[PDB]
RNA sequence: GUCGACGUACUUCAUAGGAUCAUUUCUAUAGGAAUCGUCACUCUUUGACUCUUCAAAAGAGCCACUGAAUCCAACUUGGUUGAUGAGU
RNA sequence: UGACGGAGCCAGCGAGUCUAACCUUGGCCGAGAGGUCUUGGUAAAAACUCCGUCGGGGAACGAGGAAUUCCUAGUAAGCGCAAGUCAUCAGCUUGCGUUGAUUACGUCCCUGCCCUUUGUACACAC
RNA sequence: CAUUGGUGAGCAGCGAAGGAUUUGGUGGAUUACUAGCUAAUAGCAAUCUAUUUCAAAGAAUUCAAACUUGGGGGAAUGCCUUGUUGA
């Protein structure tokens, strides 16, 4: 279905042509084409917006698809199933051509880059292979499957360092900038590699809850006696109520339907992973919710190519005699938030067009990200906006090259 | 059965839960209407569970080794694997029912017929 | 995909051997629907039987393509690939074309190295409905196989007396549009079975001004097929012939698709049987 | 026997897979002397034998 | 027992097995040591996995291969994608799991075919 | 639903539907839902869809759809044969 | 090419007689055979528990301290004046 | 655009107590049918790599004109092996493998071939 | 020639008053440490009873009451609800 988001309403739906059960949507920059595939008919359905029928079902999988994306730079459909396999399709103009990848073994999600030239594919034997559209050829892999935590059930009778259960990413998303992966799946961790060195940067728990499964790595041996696990018992009857003894379930029931239409426990996992297209975050639907995890430079010290004479004094002391450019560098190399707002608000508006002509190229892009952080909450737009606007004026043609660098910061 | 025949909706209701309960595996054929209250068991909603599949398409030699390697923890539908011998299995995902990978169960297989492939880990 | 495919078949096999054994109690379910109607007493089968009037509200409720094509008959339009025997002499070639231009969506293809199963699958995986191979006979050609693939019918046909537009006559080329239908004298079940056969290999629902009509004459065991381009003058229609002439003949319609070679067998010409020649239709 | 190799299930599992052998090329070696143990001898009894 | 690894390759109509246990450095080839495989212009087709992850890998391991099925070129083909294959599975089984990576790197670099089969399967237009 | 709850919902859908409904002109901010902000602000049906224009409620004019109408008089004869044209196979088909 | 009438040719239907079992006594008949506060002993049938086979599969996981078993090293004793093996 | 030797080297389909010639010269035995032997005449993996060697045809011909047809990846083209399946096929037909490319993969300008000229379906835009 | 199949007899090499498999039992950890019991603002812990009872306070659904049942036909007698005769 499709939806506004002005007037609140469908405008169209677009349907099978047999009601099939859908699992996966992708559309195209121009918000012209909609496919979407199932994990029931392994053929992709094109559905046009406007006239809201079909165009095509572009078929040629063998086993059901599991992710669709469309590079929005080149307009291509890049798909990837069950199969083991990856299929670029090439929809618009005339050809109509499509050209398969094989993968070792069998994908489960997709993620394609900013850039649209490149296709990160994380697969069921835990790893994720980045690959070149415009070649067929496969640019590097980073290999997963040991710095993954996956925990044990209580309903379980094997050891986690055995349970499969989970040992691969159902989800993956490259950075706005075309440098990091993050990926999380049907475990306790969300990891954050860097595409470039293969190496990952971080391994985030997504909770400590043991009134979920999958959450501990060894249980306890109390608990388990010769009764069987002793989280497990039935309490319904402890309850001192109707309703809280009454206990539906539908045997067998495996993640579908209302909490208590099921007799076991919630798992962790992921469902779905994404960047934040503007800010420094990225945000991942779990169990619990969606877990937003950021940053705070005016935190950390992680300055940029200082020297010995660049202090939070020497800064001050260069406003207090008036070299506005160099103390607004020297707060840049030193990289500290109190500093650069201080300066930032120190420069004068008669000033402010020849310091942003003058600024340097390796620090455009940090006064840009710090315009922004500053920019959505604080009052002065006149100050704002005229700084904008020299930067912009004095350095379009810079950033129009440099697109992705910038993306988020613009 | 008791609203009257010539009714459409009548025909559509009883044609429309057929499809349904079929396509589930409940009952196996689609012809006759009469299935409903006829051919609609308790048994028949335990042998669409899952050890049973297993037995069926040969996977195991009993429904007890079948439940006994699910609950070992062998056998996925899909990518997700099942430790859940209640679990009811539509038609459409017997198709998926397998091995898990790189299980002794498999390896066994793959060893017997000399098709075993480490670069698999099979 | 493999796998379904095969489960299906399966399935629909054991569907269809149901049926055949519930035509019986279709009739027993007939008898009543008379009797209840206009009031005619019961046989003593009937009469003494009890599953059948027990249920027999249900059964009350209930009430041509043929099956393998009524998944889909009017719904898509069909793609068909033509394609030749293996290394092909120039006139087959040219025969293949020319078949390729007679069914509206059809591709041809060169077989050169592509093993049978092979061809199937490739087939089968990428979605084409049908496909037609063609022998020959020194430039002549003399078969036809037409096939039919979520697991269906595989019609074989011997042709006869050809005769190829392309070697004929250049007096124009082919309008390439919805063409009509014509099928004539078709009569017998087996004969209702292969009109089903050759209409669904046709397109889409074709316009009522389409001046291309295709006729598929039987005249006595042998099909015969032409085309036509008309106009409709005020005292009739002037008939220009195009497109190849060439007596059809069906010998056999086995079920499964080309490949498999034990699949069963709806039927089957027999020459030497004591009276052969007597009838049609054997 | 063809229809029963295109519907082999190349997923079974029986048990005697243990036990039982196959050659390089594919099909299955069976002995001539009969049981698990019936293959070959012990050096205590090969030297009471000789 | 042996620490003992087998693989397959597989080229048009040819399969070639590797067996690769923990053994002194040989590599042999139906039975012939691997320098007389036979076709002499594409013996560097087949030398190319072990030059380019230097000679010291397999000084340590004892391959051994079998091959059948197919003509010249494809029997070539199937061997060299069972040596490379055998050797990054058995690197990954008894040493590290780092050294697998270093040597799939440099075996997917210069020709993943090395390492997935290169199947032309059809195309209908 | 309890089946799809017990098959544990891998099912397969209804057939269709197609049915009418009814919606009014409402403001989008009385269409959200309640917490301290807003988000959006303009009506919820449409320009067109509050005045489209359709044939004159007279007779002495003919008025096309892109809004313009014009008396039957104020016509030279060959235009009024064209326009009689276009509603001809315009009407013909619909 | 179709239904009416007639002609012929097939297909399908009754169950009587006698008994026993069914009511927590009695199935309707006197033509029929059974009301007892236990003690041992034999042979037989199913089941638990412990081990195990076809024939495997998974370990509520770790350190410590403490017992026990088996095989080799070693030493001690008996042993070509005959050790172990071995169907009266 | 190769001959002639040796030497290395690799396929995939085929497995019904059924699979397959014609004349001839004479000997022996038998009553004959024929049997046995003798004698002559006519019919029925290759490529590839390696090593040495060589350097017009018995009158028509030295790779085929104008014209037209066909062709987009295991494709064009080479190379052999096997079967013979109720129609067709031996003046041959279908399978099976083996080495395996050059050139487009764009455009409606040409020759054609269809199509719509009523947004109508529901936003936003156009 | 292989064996990537057993069962053994032997070396090189490793090698400090020995080595190698298997198994019972207990202790500590497995969630992030504020001490024991009782009639509890306190006493006890060698003991709660020969003050352990008093006084006060404390009594709707005048009966809401199986939210608790596999499907289909039923119910002699039960049960239940509504009416009714005689006390």
């Amino acid at each position: 279905r499709a939806w506004d988001l002005i007037r609140y309403r469908n405008f169209r739906t677009f349907t099978g042509t047999e009601r099939i059960q859908f699992n996966c949507l992708a559309v195209d920059p121009s918000g012209e084409v909609v496919c979407a595939g199932s994990l029931d008919n392994f053929d992709i359905h094109v559905w046009s917006v406007q006239t809201g029928q079909l165009l095509d079902a572009l078929s040629g999988h063998e086993g059901p698809v599991s992710c669709l994306s469309f590079s929005q730079e080149n307009s291509v459909l890049a798909s990837a199933s069950w199969d083991k396999t990856i299929r670029i399709w090439s929809i618009f103009g005339r050809s109509q051509q499509v050209e398969p990848i094989e993968v070792y073994s069998d994908v489960l999600a997709l993620s394609m880059r900013p850039d649209g030239k490149e296709v990160a594919v994380s697969t069921l034997k835990g790893q994720i292979s980045i690959f070149n559209i415009e070649d067929a050829k496969q640019v590097g892999n980073i290999d997963c499957r040991k710095d993954i935590i996956s925990g044990r059930f209580n309903q379980d009778r094997f050891t986690a360092k055995n349970s499969e259960r989970s040992k691969f990413f159902t989800t993956i998303h490259y950075s706005f900038d075309g440098m990091a992966i993050v990926a999380g799946g049907n475990n306790n961790s969300i990891c954050l590699y860097d595409v470039p060195n293969e190496v990952l940067l971080k391994r985030f728990i997504v909770s400590r809850n043991m009134a979920l499964n999958g959450t501990l790595e060894f249980l306890n041996s109390k608990k388990m006696t010769e009764a069987g696990s002793l989280d497990l018992i039935d309490d319904a009857g402890e309850n001192s109520d109707l309703e809280d003894r009454i206990d539906n379930s539908l045997p067998g029931s495996q993640r579908g339907g209302d909490l208590s239409t099921r007799k076991m426990r919630p798992e962790v996992r992921v469902t779905s992973v994404q960047f934040s297209p503007t800010a420094n975050a990225f945000a991942a639907a779990s169990t619990e919710g969606l877990l937003i995890y950021s940053t705070n430079d005016t935190i950390l010290f992680d300055p940029f190519d200082l020297d010995v004479d660049v202090t939070p004094h020497s800064t001050v002391e260069a406003l207090r005699e008036k070299q506005f450019l160099n103390a607004l560098v020297m707060a840049f190399r030193l990289n500290e938030e109190y500093l650069i707002n201080k300066v930032y608000e120190a420069i004068p508006i008669k000033e402010i067009p020849l310091v942003a002509s003058n600024i340097p190229a390796i620090y455009l892009p940090r006064i840009l990200k710090f315009i922004g952080d500053f920019a959505i909450e604080s009052q002065h737009i006149e100050f704002n906006l005229i700084w904008i606007k020299a930067l912009l004026s004095a350095s379009g043609g810079y950033i129009n090259e440099h697109k992705y660098l910038f993306s988020t910061a613009m | 059965s008791l609203l009257p025949p010539t009714d459409p909706f009548r025909r559509k209701h009883e044609q429309l839960l057929l499809d349904k309960l079929y396509a589930m595996g409940v009952l196996t054929t689609k012809s006759k209407i009469s299935d409903l209250e006829n051919k609609v068991t308790v048994s028949a909603i335990c042998r669409r569970r899952l050890p049973v599949i297993m037995h069926r398409l040969k996977m195991a030699e009993t429904i007890q080794d079948a439940v006994k390697f699910i609950e070992q923890g062998h056998v996925r539908v899909g990518p997700n694997l099942i430790n859940d011998p209640a679990y009811l299995v539509t038609r459409n995902m017997e198709d998926y029912v397998t091995w898990v990978d790189n299980s002794k169960i498999k390896k066994t297989l793959l060893r017997y017929r000399n098709q075993i492939d480490d670069f698999d880990f099979s | 995909m493999l796998r379904r495919q095969a489960r299906e078949r399966r399935e629909y096999l054991y569907r269809k051997a149901q049926e055949l054994q519930d035509s019986q109690l279709q009739q027993k379910r007939q008898i009543i629907k008379q009797a209840l109607a206009q009031g005619k007493p019961l046989p003593k089968e009937l009469a003494e039987d009890e599953s059948l009037q027990k249920d027999f509200r249900y059964d009350q409720s209930l009430k041509q393509v043929d099956d393998e094509y009524a998944a889909t008959s009017g719904i898509m339009d069909p793609r068909i690939i033509v394609t030749t025997s293996r290394d092909p002499s120039t006139r087959l070639s040219q025969f293949a074309k020319e078949i390729k231009l007679l069914f509206p969506n059809a591709v041809r293809l060169n077989r050169g190295n592509y093993v049978m199963p092979n061809l199937v699958d490739a087939c089968k995986k990428s979605g084409t409905t049908d496909l037609v191979v063609l022998h020959e006979h020194r430039g002549v050609p003399t078969s036809l196989t037409i096939s039919h693939f979520p697991h269906g019918p595989t019609a074989q046909f011997s042709l006869h007396n050809v005769v190829m537009r392309h070697d004929i006559i250049n007096a124009g080329n082919q309008s390439e549009v919805n063409p009509h239908l014509i099928f004539d004298n078709f009569t017998t079940a087996l004969g209702k079975r292969v009109v089903c056969i050759l209409k669904h290999l046709f397109n889409a629902g074709p316009k009522k001004d389409s001046e291309r009509v295709i006729t598929f004459a039987n005249r006595g065991d042998f099909i015969s097929v032409r085309q036509h381009v008309y106009v409709r003058t005020r005292e009739g229609v002037e008939i220009a012939e195009v497109g190849p002439r060439f007596e059809m003949r069906l010998f056999e319609l086995r079920l499964g698709t080309l490949e498999n070679k034990d699949a069963d067998v709806e039927w089957q010409l027999r020459r030497f049987i004591r009276t052969a020649n007597k009838k049609d239709y054997l | 026997l063809r229809e029963k190799a295109k519907e082999r299930n190349p997923d079974e599992y029986y048990h005697a897979m243990h036990s039982r052998k196959t050659d390089a090329k594919g099909l299955l070696i069976s002995s001539r002397h009969g049981d698990e143990e019936d293959e070959s001898l012990s050096m205590d009894q090969v030297k009471l034998l000789k | 027992a042996v620490p003992s690894v087998q693989t397959f390759g597989k080229k048009k109509s040819a399969t070639a097995v590797a067996h690769v246990k923990a053994g002194k450095g040989l590599i042999k080839v139906n039975g012939s040591p691997i320098t007389l495989v036979e076709p002499e212009i594409l013996r560097f087709k087949v030398y190319e996995p072990l030059l380019l992850v230097g000679l010291d890998k397999f000084s340590n391991i004892d391959i051994r291969v079998r091959v059948t099925g197919g003509g010249h070129v494809s029997q070539v083909y199937a061997i060299r994608q069972a040596i490379a294959k055998g050797l990054v599975a058995y690197h990954q089984k008894y040493v590290d799991e780092q050294s697998k990576n270093e040597l799939k790197k440099a075996f997917t670099s210069y020709d993943r075919t090395l390492l997935i089969a290169d199947s032309r399967r059809p195309e209908p237009k | 639903y309890k089946l799809d709850v017990l098959s544990s919902v891998h099912f397969v859908p209804k057939p269709a539907s197609t049915s009418l409904e009814i919606r009014v002109e409402t403001p989008t901010i009385s269409m959200e839902d309640a917490q301290p902000l807003y988000m959006s602000n303009a009506s919820s049906l449409a320009p067109q869809e509050i005045y489209n224009v359709g044939k004159a409620e007279k007779d002495g004019e003919i008025r096309l759809k892109n809004g313009v109408a014009m008396s039957k008089e104020e016509l030279t004869r060959e235009d009024k044969n064209r326009l009689r044209r276009a509603l001809k196979r315009k009407r013909s088909k619909a």
